RNA sequence: CGCUGAAAGCAUCUAAGCGGGAAGCCCGCCCCAAGAUGAGGCCUCCCACGGCAGCCGGUAAGGACCCGGGAAGACCA
RNA sequence: CGAUGUCGGCUCGUCGCAUCCUGGGGCUGAAGAAGGUCCCAAGGGUUGGGCUGUUCGCCCAUUAAAGCGGCACGCGAGCUG
C-alpha cells in the first residue's frame, strides 16, 4: 500500500542533485526542477532516489507520495520522455503541421492553429492522429487537454478530438 | 449538476469528494454529479 | 500620440463622393514646442506646445524667461500633449493625414445656471391638468426618514456648460497645410474662436 | 507633591525593518512607540513618542487566508460608493498602506492621535529618506 | 392598498 | 471545466503546485480632482531695502482697483 | 392623538436579488434549431396603447425582455387630488 516509501529507480545516466526544497533532474533529454517540500527528505542512493517523511501525520503522509511521484516523473521525463496521442475523428476533420505549429481543421468556419510552447513538440504521422511530446509530464498532458478542448468529443457522434485509448460512449438521438 | 443540502451517492459508482471546502458527488453517470448547496 | 492646439473656426459641409460631409474647420498649425517634460526631469513624458503669437508688450517677465529658455517668440497659449514627443521643434497639421481618426477637446458652450430640464433632460411637470407652478421643477428629491438625506451627486439645477469636453473618434476629412487647416467631420465642442486640442484618437 | 510633567523633549527617531514581521503584532508595537508609552515620563496630552521609520513594508506577513480574504473598505458618500479592495491587491498597488492602515487604527482618535500618526514614516522597499535624522535601528 | 384617511384634509 | 497529484499501490481539479473561465470585478475611456493640511512636481521671474520665526515704512517680480467688453456670468468668478 | 397628512397617479431616483432580458455555465427524457431545470451573475436594460380612481388585473400591438420587492405600502414644506 505505498508510494512515498517505494524507491525511485534512476537509470544510467540521469543525475539527481538535491537542494533544500527543490531537486534537479538531468538526463539525455534535458533538465527539470522539482519543487519539493522543505519537510520531506529526498535521499540519493546508488541508482536510486528515495523520499522520507518526518512523521505519520496526515499532511506528511500526503506530501510523501506526491513528492516521490513528482520526482519519479521527472526522472522518466528526462530519460524516456513523455507523450500523449490524440486521434481526430469525423469527416471534415484533419490535422497538419505548419512549421513547428499545429493546425486543426475541425468544422469551425476557420482552422485552429496551436503554437507549441517551449518544451512541447507537435507531430502529425497520419492526418487524423496528433502526438504531443515533451520532458515535462504535466506540460504535455496540459497541452494535450488544450488541443482536445478545441473540439470535444461529441455526445452523439464519433466526431471531434479524442485522446488515444479514450473510449467512445455515445447516446441516442431519437 | 444537482445542487442540494442533501448530497448522497445515487448509484454504486458514485464517489463523494471534498473539493475547495465543498462536498461534491462525482460519477461516470453525469446525472449523479452533485454539489452540496 | 500626436497632438496639436488650434482654434475652431466654423462648420460647413464639403462634398466627397456624392456625399455631403458636415465638417468643423480647425486652424491648427503651427505650434512651437516650448518645453519637453521628461521622466528624469518631470516624472512623465509630454510636450508643452505654444500657440498664437502674442504681443511682447503683454508678456510679463516670468513668462518671457520661460519663452527665452526655448528660443521661442512669445505665444498666447501654452498647453501640453501627453506621451507625445515630436522630433521637430515645431508641430503642424502635417502630423495628420486625411482618413485618420482624432479626439477633439474643447471648452463647451456655457449655459449658465441651468434648470433641470436643460441640464439633465428631466421631464418636468404637466402643463395643465392642475399642475401648480411646477412645470419645470424636478419633482421629488428623496425618500422620507430613511435615509433622511439627499444623495451626493443628485442631479439638480446649477451651472452647465463652459466645461472641458472631448468628442471622440472624429474623421480627418482633409488637411490644408498651406493654411494650417484641419477639417474634421462632425462637431467640436465650444464656440467658433474657442481654443481646442486635436489628438490622435484612442479608439481602435 | 504633584506628578512630574516633562518639559519639551527632543524626539527620538527609530527604524524598524518590517520584512517578515506579522502585520498586526508589529502594528501594536509601532503604536506604543508612537504614543510614547515606553517612556517613564509618558504624558497623555502631548506628543512625546518616537518618530518611527519602517522599511520593507511590502514584505509584511499575514497568517491564514488573509491575502485573499481581508478586505479593506472605502466609502465615497455617493450611491453605490463602497469600494472593497483585498489585501493582495492593496499590497500589489500601495503596500505601505497596509501597515499604515493598521497602525492608524491602533492610535487614539482625536487631534493628538492624528498627530502621532503623522510621526510614522512607512516605506515599501529597503530604503528611506530620513538619514538626516540618523534613525536608531530598533529590533522589535 | 386603499385604506381610509386617518386624518381629515387640512 | 481541466493538468499534474498524494493521503488512500486504484481513483480524485487539491491536500503541494499549475491552467481555462462571465454583460459582472480591477485597469483601460471621459470628467473632477493637491484643503491629497499626506496641502505634490516642473519651467520661468524677483531678491539678499531701510527703523526698531516681531512690529512699522518704501519697493521688486508681480497683483488688485478703475474702465471697454465677452457664445463667461444671478452677484461673485 | 398641545397632529408622525392618509390610496392611486406624476416627477425623481436609489437599493435588494429569491434574475424578466442580455453574459457565463452543469444536467436534460440536450440530433439540430428551440426548450426544460438548476448554478454563477445586479453592469446595463426592462416599450406604446384600450378599460377602470384604481394598485392589481384583463385585453391590443410590439419586444432581447416586457422581473419581483425595499426605501414612513420611497417621494403632497415636490405637483396632482
Ligand atoms: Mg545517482
Ligand atoms: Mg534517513
Ligand atoms: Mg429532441
Ligand atoms: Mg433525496
Ligand atoms: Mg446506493
Ligand atoms: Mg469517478
Ligand atoms: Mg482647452
Ligand atoms: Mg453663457
Ligand atoms: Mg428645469
Ligand atoms: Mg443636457
Ligand atoms: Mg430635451
Ligand atoms: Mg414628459
Ligand atoms: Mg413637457
Ligand atoms: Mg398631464
Ligand atoms: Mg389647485
Ligand atoms: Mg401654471
Ligand atoms: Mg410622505
Ligand atoms: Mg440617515
Ligand atoms: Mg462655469
Ligand atoms: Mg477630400
Ligand atoms: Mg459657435
Ligand atoms: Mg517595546
Ligand atoms: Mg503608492
Ligand atoms: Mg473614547
Ligand atoms: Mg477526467
Ligand atoms: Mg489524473
Ligand atoms: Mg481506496
Ligand atoms: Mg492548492
Ligand atoms: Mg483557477
Ligand atoms: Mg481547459
Ligand atoms: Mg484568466
Ligand atoms: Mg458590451
Ligand atoms: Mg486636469
Ligand atoms: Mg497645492
Ligand atoms: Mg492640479
Ligand atoms: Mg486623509
Ligand atoms: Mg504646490
Ligand atoms: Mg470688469
Ligand atoms: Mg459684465
Ligand atoms: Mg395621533
Ligand atoms: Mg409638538
Ligand atoms: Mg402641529
Ligand atoms: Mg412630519
Ligand atoms: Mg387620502
Ligand atoms: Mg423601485
Ligand atoms: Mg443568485
Ligand atoms: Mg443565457
Ligand atoms: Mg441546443
Ligand atoms: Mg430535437
Ligand atoms: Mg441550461
Ligand atoms: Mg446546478
Ligand atoms: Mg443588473
Ligand atoms: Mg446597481
Ligand atoms: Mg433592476
Ligand atoms: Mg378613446
Ligand atoms: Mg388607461
Ligand atoms: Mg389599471
Ligand atoms: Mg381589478
Ligand atoms: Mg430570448
Ligand atoms: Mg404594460
Ligand atoms: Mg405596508
Ligand atoms: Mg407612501
Ligand atoms: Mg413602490
Ligand atoms: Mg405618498
Ligand atoms: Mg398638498
Ligand atoms: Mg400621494
Ligand atoms: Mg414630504
Ligand atoms: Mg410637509
Ligand atoms: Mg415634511
Ligand atoms: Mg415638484
Ligand atoms: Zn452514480
Amino acid at each position: 500500500s505505498r508510494i512515498g516509501r517505494l524507491p525511485i529507480p534512476v537509470p544510467k545516466g540521469v543525475s539527481v542533485e538535491v537542494a533544500p526544497g527543490r531537486v534537479k533532474v538531468k538526463g539525455p533529454k534535458g533538465e527539470l526542477e522539482v519543487p519539493v517540500s522543505p519537510e520531506m527528505r529526498v535521499v540519493v542512493e546508488e541508482g536510486v532516489v528515495r523520499v522520507e517523511r518526518p512523521s505519520d501525520e496526515r499532511r506528511h503522509k500526503s506530501l510523501h507520495g506526491l513528492t516521490r511521484t513528482l520526482i519519479a516523473n521527472a526522472v522518466k521525463g528526462v530519460s524516456e520522455g513523455y507523450s500523449k496521442e490524440l486521434l481526430i475523428k469525423g469527416i471534415g476533420y484533419r490535422a497538419r503541421l505548419v512549421g513547428r505549429a499545429l493546425e486543426l481543421t475541425v468544422g469551425f468556419s476557420h482552422p485552429v492553429v496551436v503554437e507549441p510552447p517551449e518544451g512541447i513538440t507537435f507531430e502529425v504521422p497520419e492526418p487524423t492522429r496528433v502526438r504531443v511530446s515533451g520532458i515535462d509530464k504535466q506540460k504535455v498532458g496540459q497541452v494535450a487537454a488544450n488541443i482536445r478542448a478545441i473540439r470535444k468529443p461529441s455526445a452523439y457522434h464519433e466526431k471531434g478530438i479524442y485522446y488515444a485509448g479514450e473510449p467512445v460512449r455515445l447516446k441516442p438521438g431519437k | 449538476m444537482k445542487v442540494r443540502a442533501s448530497v448522497k451517492r445515487i448509484c454504486d459508482k458514485c464517489k463523494v469528494i471534498r473539493r475547495h471546502g465543498r462536498v461534491y458527488v462525482i460519477c461516470e453517470n453525469p446525472k449523479h454529479k452533485q454539489r452540496q448547496g | 500620440m500626436k497632438g496639436i492646439l488650434g482654434v475652431k473656426v466654423g462648420m460647413t459641409r464639403i462634398f466627397r463622393d456624392d456625399r455631403a460631409v458636415p465638417v468643423t474647420v480647425i486652424l491648427a498649425g503651427p505650434c512651437p514646442v516650448v518645453q519637453r517634460r521628461t521622466p528624469e526631469k518631470d516624472g512623465y513624458t509630454a510636450v508643452q506646445l505654444g500657440f498664437l503669437p502674442q504681443n511682447p508688450k503683454r508678456v510679463n517677465r516670468p513668462l518671457k524667461g520661460h519663452f527665452a529658455k526655448a528660443g521661442v517668440e512669445p505665444v498666447r497659449i501654452l498647453r501640453e500633449i501627453r506621451d507625445f514627443n515630436p522630433e521637430g521643434d515645431t508641430v503642424t497639421v502635417e502630423i495628420f493625414k486625411p482618413g485618420e481618426r482624432v479626439d477633439v477637446t474643447g471648452t463647451s458652450k456655457g449655459r449658465g445656471f441651468a434648470g433641470v430640464m436643460k441640464r439633465w433632460n428631466f421631464a418636468g411637470g404637466p402643463d395643465s391638468h392642475g399642475a401648480h407652478k411646477i412645470h419645470r421643477h424636478p419633482g421629488s428629491i428623496g425618500n422620507r426618514k430613511t435615509p433622511g438625506r439627499v444623495y451626493k451627486g443628485k442631479k439638480m439645477a446649477g451651472h452647465y456648460g463652459a466645461e472641458r469636453v472631448t468628442v471622440m473618434n472624429l474623421e480627418v476629412v482633409d488637411v490644408i497645410p498651406e493654411e494650417n487647416l484641419l477639417l474634421v467631420k462632425g462637431a467640436v465642442p465650444g464656440p467658433n474662436g474657442g481654443l481646442v486640442i486635436v489628438r490622435e484618437t484612442k479608439k481602435a | 507633591m504633584k506628578t512630574y510633567v516633562p518639559k519639551q523633549v527632543e524626539p527620538r527617531w527609530v527604524l524598524i525593518d518590517a520584512e517578515g514581521k506579522t502585520l498586526g503584532r508589529l502594528a501594536t508595537k509601532i503604536a506604543t512607540l508612537l504614543r510614547g508609552k515606553h517612556r517613564p515620563d509618558w504624558t497623555p496630552n502631548v506628543a512625546m513618542g518616537d518618530f518611527v521609520v519602517v522599511v520593507n513594508a511590502d514584505k509584511i506577513r499575514v497568517t491564514g487566508k488573509k491575502l485573499e480574504q481581508k478586505i479593506y473598505t472605502r466609502y465615497s458618500g455617493y450611491p453605490g460608493g463602497l469600494k472593497k479592495i483585498p489585501l493582495e491587491k492593496m499590497l500589489a498597488t500601495h503596500p505601505e498602506r497596509v501597515l499604515e492602515h493598521a497602525v492608524k487604527g491602533m492610535l487614539p482618535k482625536g487631534p493628538l492621535g492624528r498627530r502621532l500618526f503623522k510621526r510614522l514614516k512607512v516605506y515599501a522597499g529597503p530604503d528611506h529618506p530620513h538619514q538626516a535624522q540618523r534613525p536608531e535601528k530598533l529590533e522589535v | 392598498v386603499d385604506k381610509p384617511d386617518y386624518r381629515p384634509r387640512p
